[PDB]
């Protein structure tokens, strides 16, 4: 008699196409639950992210319209895909919940991490994330939060990027939003950002990969610059200059550090064979590392600059690297100030857009 | 070096 219907997921409702079964729970994004499903129709497994009433709070509703905007805007082999949206509500005096339905892939690095790979597949997965970062900044936007919960595999060995939520364009212009072990120092220390950001979330994961277990810790906020710097040690005097001067205190207290070589904190031990050809060595690694992990934003090797790295490239691809560039309606500029009102309408118009 | 085109998340 209906087109949509309801499930009892423990006190969460889903309320979705008859075309969609069997969910189980899997997870959390920036925002929403999310199920994993049976598509009869397509006769395949599927994600679906159920988004309640985001245009509640600036939040929720800029959040929201990001994810659907970049959703539908974006097409890639390494950013998860958009296969489906929609609201059961069949109007916008009665509208509330959205619905996305996207691609499920077999898990995400947690995971992976824990296993002990050897180069071609680290050097490859990394090439796919890397790939799929230039893709989403070939257009200007940062991810912000990467992390091995971001990011998922499948057992044909291939990777997507996911979670849009939290992305956007430079900073600064709310603090604790982005995880707190993946942060960049121009984030710990809320200098804003730019693109190569995410290079700094890319280092993490890498030598979290290699070293088995996360990069920096962090007991806490602030915590997580001791691990930092305990680590990679006290920057430079010319790049305290760049922080604003109350922060700029603290940190000139830090107790000062030289902090470990990168052969130290990777020593060989840690590595697979070293390889069946050159470019793939644990050294190789190492440098690109050391190229990543760089507290200075200014310093910082780019996504493409990492593309060429020896350690990457070798899987290098043009007609996946220098793809199209997602079109992206300038309608958005992705920071302006609304109402529960024009947000809920926004919304409301770019779901009903998309069904 | 070939691509590879299988993980192991035994």
């Amino acid at each position: 008699d209906n087109n949509f219907y309801s499930v009892e997921i423990g006190d969460s409702t889903f309320t979705v196409l008859k075309r969609y079964q069997n969910l189980k729970p899997i997870g959390s994004g920036a925002q929403g639950i999310v199920c994993a499903a049976y598509d009869a129709i397509l006769e395949r497994n599927v994600a679906i992210k159920k988004l309640s009433r985001p245009f509640q709070n600036q939040t929720h509703a800029k959040r929201a319209y990001r994810e659907l905007v970049l959703m539908k805007v974006v097409n890639h082999k390494n950013i998860i895909g958009l296969l489906n949206v929609f609201t059961p509500q069949k109007s916008l005096e009665e509208f509330q919940d959205v619905y996305i339905v996207m691609e499920l892939m077999d898990a995400n690095l947690s995971q992976v991490i824990q296993m002990e790979l050897d180069h071609e597949r680290m050097s490859y997965l990394l090439y796919q994330m890397l790939v799929g970062i230039k893709h989403l900044h070939s257009a200007g936007i940062i991810h912000r939060d990467l992390k091995p919960s971001n990011i998922v595999v499948k057992s044909d060995a291939t990777l997507k990027i996911l979670d849009f939520g939290l992305a956007r364009t430079a900073g600064t212009s709310t603090p604790y939003v982005v995880t707190r072990y993946y942060r960049a120092p121009e984030v710990i220390l809320g200098m804003g950002y730019k693109e190569n950001v995410d290079i700094w979330s890319v280092g993490c994961i890498m030598g979290e990969m290699i070293k088995g277990g996360v990069l920096f810790p962090g007991t806490d906020h602030i915590d997580q610059w001791n691990k930092v710097i305990e680590q990679l040690g006290t920057p430079s005097p010319e790049f305290m200059k760049k922080l604003q001067p109350t922060v700029r205190t603290y940190v000139e207290n830090r107790p000062k550090y030289a902090g470990y070589s990168f052969e130290k904190l990777f020593p060989d031990v840690l590595f697979p064979a070293d390889s069946e050809h050159n470019k793939l060595k644990a050294s190789q690694a190492r440098d690109l590392l050391s190229k990543m992990l760089v507290i200075d934003a200014s310093k910082r090797i780019s996504v493409d600059e990492a593309l060429q790295h020896p350690y990457i490239n070798v899987w290098y691809d043009p007609s996946e690297a220098e793809a199209p560039p997602p079109k992206i309606p300038d309608k958005q500029l992705d920071e302006r100030e609304h109402t529960i009102e024009e947000w809920k309408e926004l919304i409301y118009k770019e779901v009903m857009d998309l069904e | 070096p070939k691509r590879p085109t299988t993980l192991n998340l035994f």
